[PDB]
């Protein structure tokens, strides 16, 4: 309850800010202040439009890889086994494999970005 | 060493100013602390110090007033209070300060400077200072 | 003590606060804003007093008009002081801002931002020193320093 | 009187630098890496 | 007392944050030929209370285009991620004693990077996008370095506690033996709270404030002061970590002081790299981090499974 | 008072003025906060003639140039009264946000807007805006209004978007003013 | 003449001491260290600022700035409205209506300058026969109001009053140059 308690006094400040941020100050609204920026003048279209990304591919081999550490992480309490043989070769295998695949993405071109 | 010799330099820095309320007077008015010779002081409160030992920007300078024309420039300070004798040195066009090279003596120029009047009254205010041109007729003041 | 004197250091106070840190915009049109750039240079150091740019209008306390403004400019500078929330302050600087300057009779200028936006203080020269300009913000600061608005309201 | 311009000295100015200098400095290589792995192999025993 | 506690841990790391800003502003100052701040203080001991307190006497912006629930709460996440980062700080004795305290820092800073990614598509608006994407990207780039890095290094120290790094570093230092380890964290803590050259989401030369150009008051401050924590916390791990500072049970406070003095000296290194060098691209920062970080990463990672082994250097659990 | 200190004096009677910064159509669309709009009686048995800001401006300006309008009153009231349950569902129709009306007495609602009142800063309601909001329109039949005056009144179904825009939501927001199935009116 | 700045004389000499140099310039990032040392160095240097108010920039005599209308040593008005200044003013800025004093002179009755169309050039006070109107030391005339910049002859004729003590000396050593 410590921590759920450190985590509620966090929150709470930052509330009791918000709040005074905004019920302390004065406030003069109208149109003209409160649309979107685009630098002077005014936008062309929506931002609720889709921006293409030209990372996509190295966005799920991150979601891949993130995995890999998902697998990779419980190796401070692997170690304290008895073997220390067969997890030595299972990481060996899990890391150079995952080299691999990093290698077969960069030679075939899918860590570039699609111009 | 070195190191004693500059804080022996900030000590008398700190203990060149009269005490700890001259000090702070300079210190919380000026943020400088740096000691100087005094060329001269003005017929106002100004002190205009100088130290060439330092680079060009900083062999001279002002230590302003706390009140000029009724004003309390204790905090409020501007650059506008420097009198025309001493602008000219304090800017750099001259070596040679009103205390040895004084100006002209003038009938028509003015003895108390003004400091920049913009938002007070005795402001500047303008107007056409010609006069009317086109002038009217005025009729008279019987009938028929 | 009494409430009105409360009000009154109360006022000093936020006054210092806004005084003591007003973030312009980089918004210079013209070659005053060089010399509003050799004020943020090391000589005339601007961020020495607390005045730092910021790049987005609504993170900005002053607009600084240094430059020459034409009607083709005059609906993006409007937008923008717009967008700057209040409390929010203007200073023209130069004889183009101004007034219309060296250009005051051609056809695409605005011959002063008077017309589109409130200036608070007006710097002069062509370009105004930026020793001028620092002049000037000085000045505005002296002017943020007696706004006296918790007075008045409290005197309402 | 004679005239006076401000025209340079008599003999010139002294020579100006201009070409780029930009000091060659710093280790070898071999140092550094040497360096850096009796660190590492010191760090591991 | 716990209470106290926490304020005794939270009030003067905001002090802290405070003053970072004006020793950021001065430092860069200095190294660009100026004075900073002498003015508002004796000197400028208090332009970051006039800074705080003119934000929150500004008016707040609520656009039209805007999602206002989005747009509020993703301040308020990224403060109070930035300050429980700071619960499980051993300096030596922490505020909460996690067994898994990295894993804690990871998953509050994957959650950091949504206030951003949040606020950016809130705030209905261009430049805000770009910002968001550009932090995807980022964060798409820093983390898988950041994890196995960690893993590597914490593969000598035998477990994911905070507080066993202390005896493990009883008589060394983790940078000797992982320098390299601990050149890549440091980039990647540069990665990590968006600090140039790494900036990438408010680079004002590219975006107008990325994610921060439609707020204007107290929110954009909660941001700011955001950054400026995490700053001090990834200093705070770097010298936990690598610099370990002397323990000595009878006295701790030397433990403290040392760690002072170590985080004091990598923040001013943030400092010092914001005012030395360019902006990265956010696609070079992949290519770099992707093509030279993680091969070097995974081969060091073998290294440091073969390590506790071959030399007979298995740490304990407990 | 003023007629009597005073004579050749000219006095201008606008009904309730609407725009942009105003303090009734900006005043009727933040009810949304509030989960819900009351209005007395339902909003019936209550009828409004609201005039344009620039109407008013214009015509005071004429008055001080006109050799007319030395000694008389003066009724700028606008076309097209309008109900005042109607106005409120114009308005939420515009600001496009939804409109859950309920009935409310007086005495309740003057309670409020007297606690809203207990305000040291400029209040949202009280006794006297309640009592102003919830009191028909004279009929002007017996005065002469702008158009003896050089103003043709502007009527409210071509300028409320300028004002009410502020409040609309995205989704909402661009959005024309022919979608708003304008204000049913009465003679009375 | 000419030289390239980016072009190899000629490639392919690499030994192992080469790729070493080269293979520790990365992975140590040794030729951002002497950035980090330049900043370093910087840090440490004397800072070209100053506290403004109380010390300031150099100027020297030659340097135009507010206007004034200046008197002769007996205090007689020293412009006499040959209408010239305005003639070559090219923001047309000043005007002049002129008539005589009832002295029997040649004088003005008015004389203003939108300060708000001057340029600072100096053609007006390189233009007038009799040194009249100069443009002075003070840039420090910033003002609330657009119409404060706007002068006429009193004005000017303050700032004469004010600043002859410094105008003098400036004439005094910038003439025998013009
Ligand atoms: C919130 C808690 C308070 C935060 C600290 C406020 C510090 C106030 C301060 O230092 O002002 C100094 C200032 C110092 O003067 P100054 O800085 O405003 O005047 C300008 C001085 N020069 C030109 C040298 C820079 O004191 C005042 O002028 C009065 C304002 C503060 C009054 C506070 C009342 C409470
Ligand atoms: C340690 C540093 C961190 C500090 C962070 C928190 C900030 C603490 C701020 C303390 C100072 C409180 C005063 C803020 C006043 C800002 C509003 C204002 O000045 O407007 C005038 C306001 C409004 O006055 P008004 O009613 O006359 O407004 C007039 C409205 N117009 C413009 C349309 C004509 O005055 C007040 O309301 C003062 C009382 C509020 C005190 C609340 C506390
Ligand atoms: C106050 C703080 C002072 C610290 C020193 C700041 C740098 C000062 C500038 C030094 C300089 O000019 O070097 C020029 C030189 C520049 O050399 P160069 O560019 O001329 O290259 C010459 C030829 N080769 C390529 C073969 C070397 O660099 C160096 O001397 C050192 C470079 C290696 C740096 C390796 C550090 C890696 C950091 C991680 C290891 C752990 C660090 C411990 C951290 C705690
Ligand atoms: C605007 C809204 C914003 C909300 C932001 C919310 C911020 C959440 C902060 C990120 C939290 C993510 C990480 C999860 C909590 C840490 C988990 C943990 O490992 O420690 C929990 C601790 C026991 O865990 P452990 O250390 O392993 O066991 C010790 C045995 N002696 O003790 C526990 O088991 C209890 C942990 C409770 C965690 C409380 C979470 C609060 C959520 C409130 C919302
Ligand atoms: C016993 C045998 C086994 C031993 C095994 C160990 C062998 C030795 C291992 C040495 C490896 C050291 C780690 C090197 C990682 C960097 C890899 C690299 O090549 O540099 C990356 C990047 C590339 O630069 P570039 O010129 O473009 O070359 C790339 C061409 N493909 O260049 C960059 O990253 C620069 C961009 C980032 C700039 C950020 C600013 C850095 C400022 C320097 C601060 C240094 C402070 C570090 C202190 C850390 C304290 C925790
Ligand atoms: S006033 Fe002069 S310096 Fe300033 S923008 Fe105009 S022409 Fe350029
Ligand atoms: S040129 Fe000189 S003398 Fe002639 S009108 Fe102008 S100021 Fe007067
Ligand atoms: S300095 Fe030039 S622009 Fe200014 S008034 Fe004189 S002639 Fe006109």
């Amino acid at each position: 309850m410590n921590l759920y308690t450190v985590i509620f006094i966090n929150i709470l400040l930052s509330l009791t800010l918000i709040l005074v941020a905004f019920w302390l100050p004065q406030m003069n609204l109208y149109s003209e202040k409160a649309n979107p920026y685009e630098c002077g003048f005014d936008p062309t279209s929506s931002a609720r439009l889709p921006f293409s990304m030209k990372f996509f591919l190295v966005a799920i081999t991150f979601l891949l890889f993130d995995l890999e550490i998902a697998l990779l992480l419980p190796l401070p309490w692997a170690i304290q086994t008895i073997k220390t043989s067969t997890m030595m070769i299972m990481a060996f295998i899990l890391v150079t494999i995952l080299s691999l695949g990093l290698a077969y993405e960069w030679t075939q071109k899918g860590l570039e970005w699609t111009e | 060493m070195e190191l004693v010799e500059v804080l022996k330099r900030g000590v008398q820095q700190v203990t060149g100013h009269g005490g700890l309320r001259g000090l702070l007077r300079v210190f919380f008015r000026a943020n400088d602390i740096r000691i100087g010779t005094l060329v001269g002081e003005d017929k106002y409160g100004n002190k205009y110090y100088e130290d060439n030992k330092q680079f060009f920007g900083r062999h001279r300078w002002v230590i302003y007033t706390t009140e000029m024309n009724g004003k309390n420039t204790f905090w409020d300070v501007d650059g506008s209070m420097v009198p025309p004798e001493w602008h000219r040195w304090l800017h750099c066009m001259t070596d040679d300060p009103p205390t040895t090279n004084p100006p002209t003596a003038r009938k028509f120029i003015w003895t108390n400077h003004k400091f920049n009047v913009s938002a007070t009254p005795e402001q500047y205010v303008p107007y056409s200072t010609t006069r009317k041109k086109i002038h009217e007729w005025v009729p008279p003041s019987t009938p028929y | 003590s009494r409430a009105e004197y409360v009000v009154t250091k109360l006022d000093d106070l936020i006054n210092w606060a806004r005084r003591s840190s007003l973030w312009p915009m980089t918004f210079g049109l013209a070659c005053c804003a060089v010399e509003m750039m050799h004020m943020a240079a090391p000589r005339y150091d601007m961020d020495r007093f607390g005045v730092v740019f910021r790049a987005s209008p609504r993170q900005a306390d002053v607009m600084i008009v240094a430059g020459t403004l034409t009607n083709k400019m005059a609906p993006a500078l409007r937008k923008v002081y717009d967008q700057m929330p209040e409390p929010r302050y203007v200073v023209s600087m130069g004889s183009c801002a101004n007034g219309g300057g060296y250009y005051h009779y051609s056809y695409s200028v605005v011959r002063g931002c008077d017309r589109i936006v409130p200036v608070d203080i007006y710097v002069p020269g062509c370009p105004p020193t930026a020793e001028a300009l620092l002049y000037g913000i000085l000045q505005l600061q002296r002017k943020i320093k007696r706004e006296q608005k918790l007075k008045i309201w409290y005197r309402r | 009187s004679k005239v006076k311009q401000d025209m340079p000295p008599p003999g010139g100015y002294g020579p100006i630098d201009y070409k780029r200098n930009l000091p060659r400095r710093g280790l070898s290589g071999y140092s550094m890496f040497a360096v850096g792995i009796g660190a590492l192999i010191f760090g591991y025993w | 007392m716990f209470f106290i506690n926490i304020l005794t841990l939270l009030v003067p790391i905001l002090i802290a944050m405070a003053f970072l800003t004006l020793v950021e502003r001065k430092i860069l100052g200095y190294m660009q030929l100026r004075k900073g701040p002498n003015i508002v203080g004796p000197y400028g001991i208090l332009q970051p209370f006039a800074d705080a307190m003119k934000l929150f006497m500004k008016e707040p912006m609520r656009p039209l285009t805007t999602s206002m629930s989005l747009f509020i709460i993703a301040p308020t996440l990224s403060l109070t991620l930035a300050l429980s980062l700071w619960v499980p700080l051993p300096m030596p004795h922490p505020l909460i004693n996690l067994n898994l305290g990295i894993l804690f820092i990871l998953a509050t800073s994957s959650l950091s990077v949504y206030s951003i990614l949040w606020s950016g598509w809130a705030s209905n608006s261009k430049y805000s996008l770009f910002g968001a994407l550009r932090a995807v990207a980022q964060t798409i780039s820093y983390e898988v370095t950041m994890a196995i890095i960690l893993l590597s290094v914490l593969l000598m120290n035998g477990s994911y506690s905070l507080q066993t790094l202390i005896t493990t570093q009883e008589h060394m230092w983790l940078l000797l033996p992982a320098w390299p380890m601990a050149m890549m964290w440091f980039i990647s803590t540069l990665a990590e709270t968006n600090r140039a050259p790494f900036d990438l989401t408010e680079g004002e030369s590219e975006l107008v404030s990325g994610f921060n150009v439609e707020y204007a008051a107290g929110p954009f401050a909660l941001f700011f002061m955001a950054e400026y924590t995490n700053i001090i916390l990834m200093n705070a791990l770097t010298t936990i970590i690598f610099l370990g500072p002397l323990y000595y049970i009878n006295l701790p406070e030397l433990y403290s002081t040392n760690f002072m003095m170590e985080a004091l000296l990598l923040s001013s290194t943030f400092l010092w790299i914001r005012a030395s060098y360019p902006r990265f691209r956010y696609d070079q920062l992949m290519h770099l981090l992707w093509k030279n970080f993680l091969p070097l990463t995974l081969a060091l990672c073998m290294w440091h499974i073969s390590l506790p082994i071959f030399t007979a250097g298995v740490p304990p659990y407990m | 008072e003023v007629r009597s200190v005073f004579p050749e004096a000219i006095i201008i009677r606008p009904s309730d003025i609407f725009g942009r910064e105003d303090r009734f159509l900006n005043h009727f669309a933040n009810y949304r906060w509030f989960l819900a709009v009351p209005l007395v009686s339902l909003g019936f048995k209550t009828v409004k003639q609201p005039v344009y800001v620039a109407d008013v401006s214009k015509g005071i300006v004429n008055a001080t140039k006109d050799p007319d309008a030395v000694g008389k009153t003066f009724a700028f009231t606008g076309p097209n009264r309008y109900l005042l349950f109607h106005l409120v569902k114009y308005i939420f129709g515009m600001t496009h946000r939804t409109f859950i009306p309920y009935p409310l007495p007086l005495f309740v609602y003057s309670w409020i807007g007297k606690l809203f009142g207990l305000s040291p800063f400029e209040p949202w309601t009280t006794k006297d805006k309640v009592e102003r909001i919830h009191i028909s329109d004279v009929m002007p039949t017996d005065l002469p209004g702008l158009e003896d005056l050089g103003v043709q009144p502007t009527p409210l179904e071509l300028k409320s978007i300028e004002v009410l825009r502020r409040h609309r939501t995205y989704r909402w927001l661009s959005s024309e003013i022919e979608e708003t199935k304008p204000a049913k009116t009465v003679n009375y | 003449t000419y030289k390239y700045v980016n072009k190899k004389e000629q490639e392919s000499e690499v030994d192992m001491k080469s790729a070493t140099d080269n293979a520790a310039r990365i992975l140590m990032w040794t030729e951002l260290i002497r950035g980090l040392g330049m900043t370093l160095s910087y840090l440490f240097r004397e800072p070209a600022t100053i506290n403004y108010p109380f010390e300031k920039g150099p100027l020297s005599p030659r340097f135009r700035g507010e206007h004034a209308l200046r008197r002769y040593p007996s205090g007689e008005e020293r412009c006499i409205a040959c209408k010239l200044c305005e003639a070559i003013c090219p923001a047309q800025a000043i005007t002049i209506e002129a008539e005589p004093r009832a002295d029997g002179s040649r004088r003005t009755t008015r004389y203003d300058i939108d300060m708000t169309k001057c340029i600072y050039c100096g053609f007006c006070q390189e233009a007038c026969p009799v040194d009249a109107i100069v443009e002075g030391p003070n840039f420090e005339f910033s003002t609330e109001t657009h119409e404060e910049l706007l002068y006429n002859k009193e004005k000017l004729l303050n700032n004469g009053d004010k600043w002859e003590a410094e105008i003098a000396a400036n004439i005094q050593a910038d003439y025998l140059y013009r």
